[PDB]
């Protein structure tokens, strides 16, 4: 028996590195991980904070998202509505 | 909460990979014809039926003698209940 | 009798074309109507690999045809034993076409080299006859090129060879003239 | 034991190979001077016992010449069949005769020219035939049979 040949550390480090590295978390799912926008500081700032929903209607406006959800800030086109920011 | 080994890196990086240092702990380690012929006869008074690697383990001797001793006095049953046994 | 002449023709033809083991097989058809798998295989001493490729030789010359029986004896085993059975006129046919392939294809290849025609490269390795040796003649050239090459070429066949295609025509008839007697003579009753 | 001398009496007056006398069979083995071996030689039939004198015979196989060669032949039609070591044992160099026994007098099976050749002892009537030309063989399996009822069709078109 060897110590060396049993436990190995690339399949957490594969894991871990892989699933932080690619959007997939392992399609399941997709889109996590993003890269981080430096146009400006407040596009980092609202870039952070930034809240997706997977895919009654969902992109419309609630009444429990006041204080939670900004109920102005949120992109046009396709994902409108399922990004929100906190 | 979880305890942060403050060391030089160096050390326990020394005992990840290899470091020249094995083992330390048990943990799964894991002839005349003649006289053979009447040693085999004397076998056979005490039970005809006996596989020939058992014949090996209690005549203990040289093999290749034993195997040409067993194939010209017994006959090799290969199928049966007393399968691969010289009788 | 007419069935015992066939038996004979088959004994020729398996016995002059193939192997030993094939007329092995065939005899041990010819003197049980039913052979089974085990009785072939324990009779010859030959592997399952071995006793293979002979059947599906004597089944893809149309010889034989096979018939798997099924068993439920004792042990309630399925015991299925392929028993095989002799083909007579299948296998009769099997021999009249495929003499008269032999004649046909032994008769073609002497006509080829009755009267050389087309011509050869050795740089290119590109054969050519003698409707583009002809269509490959310059005028300040006085032999055939090669449009590959552009270099002159040789005069494929020979007079030669003609001699091996009638010998082969020859001993061919020599060879087959007991096997298609035999053949006129189980033709007669249609059996 | 007593059975040791028994077996080893028989394996040695096989390898003595000839009749000898009882009394000169003990006094080759020495010291095996029982009378029970010589009981159990008579009952047993693998080395006839002949009452005459001393003379011992040995089956196998009494086939040594090739007529007897072809009656045990004929005796495993329709059955099964014998091996090599029983008529090499019987008669020293079969395959010599093997080779002279032309077409279906005797037959065998080639395998290897290292092995002693793993023999074959069955009969026919001619099973040469090799006067059939190479060619002529390799043009018979080059031969495509048109399977399905399209052979007797293509049979029927030209008159056979
Ligand atoms: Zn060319």
């Amino acid at each position: 028996f060897n110590m060396k040949l049993a436990i190995n550390a690339k399949t957490i480090t594969s894991g871990l590195k892989y699933a932080l590295a690619t959007g997939n978390w392992g399609s399941s799912r997709a889109g996590v991980s993003q890269v981080l926008n430096r146009y400006t500081y407040s596009s980092t700032l609202s870039h952070l904070r930034r809240t997706n929903t997977p895919i009654a209607k969902p992109r419309q406006l609630h009444n429990t998202h006041w204080g939670l959800v900004c109920p102005a800030e949120t992109p046009e086109g396709q994902a409108c509505g399922l990004v929100k920011n906190l | 909460r979880i305890t942060t080994l403050d060391e030089t890196v160096g050390v326990t990086m020394s005992h990840t990979g290899m470091s020249m240092r094995s083992d330390n702990s048990n943990f799964l380690k894991v002839m005349p014809k003649k006289e053979i012929l009447d040693y085999l006869f004397k076998l056979f008074d005490e039970y005809d039926y006996w596989s020939l690697k058992g014949l090996k383990e209690r005549t203990r001797q040289p093999e290749a003698h034993l195997k040409e001793c067993l194939d010209k006095v017994a006959t090799l049953v290969k199928k049966g209940p007393y399968a691969f046994k010289y009788t | 009798p007419i069935d015992d002449i066939v038996k004979n023709l088959l004994k020729f033809v398996v016995r002059g074309f193939y192997g030993g083991s094939f007329v092995l097989v065939l005899d041990a058809i010819l003197f049980h109507s039913v052979l089974a798998e085990d009785d072939l295989k324990q009779l010859l001493s030959i592997n399952k690999t071995e006793l293979g490729p002979l059947i599906a030789r004597l089944r893809s010359d149309r010889l034989i045809s096979i018939h798997k029986q099924r068993e439920y004896p004792p042990n309630s085993k399925s015991v299925e034993r392929v028993y095989y059975y002799v083909k007579y006129p299948h296998a009769i046919d099997a021999i009249k076409w495929k003499v008269h392939q032999v004649v046909q294809r032994l008769k073609d290849d002497l006509d080829k080299n009755s009267e050389p025609n087309g011509y050869m490269c050795p740089i290119c390795l590109t054969k050519y006859t003698q409707l583009e040796a002809v269509q490959l003649l310059n005028f300040d050239r006085t032999e055939f090129l090669c449009s590959l090459c552009d270099e002159p070429l040789v005069e494929d066949d020979s007079g030669k060879k003609n001699k091996e295609k009638q010998d082969k025509l020859n001993r061919l008839m020599d060879q087959i003239q007991p096997i298609i007697d035999s053949l006129k003579k189980i033709d007669d009753s249609r059996i | 034991h007593d059975s040791s001398k028994l077996l080893w009496a028989t394996e040695y007056i096989q390898k003595k190979g000839k009749p000898v006398l009882v009394n000169e069979l003990l006094d080759y083995l020495s010291m095996k001077k029982d009378d029970k071996v010589i009981e159990l030689l008579k009952k047993l039939d693998r080395i006839e016992f002949d009452p005459k004198k001393g003379t011992f015979k040995y089956l196998t196989y009494d086939v040594h010449s090739p007529s007897e060669l072809l009656k045990l032949l004929r005796s495993q039609v329709t059955f099964k069949g014998i091996s090599c070591k029983d008529l090499k044992d019987g008669w020293p160099q079969c395959d010599e005769t093997i080779n002279q026994l032309e077409e279906d007098s005797k037959i065998l099976v080639l395998r290897t020219k290292k092995d002693k050749t793993p023999r074959y002892v069955w009969y026919n009537s001619g099973g040469n035939l090799k006067c059939i030309d190479e060619e002529f063989v390799k043009m018979w399996e080059n031969v495509q049979l048109p399977q399905f009822a399209e052979l007797p069709r293509k049979l029927q078109d030209l008159g056979l």
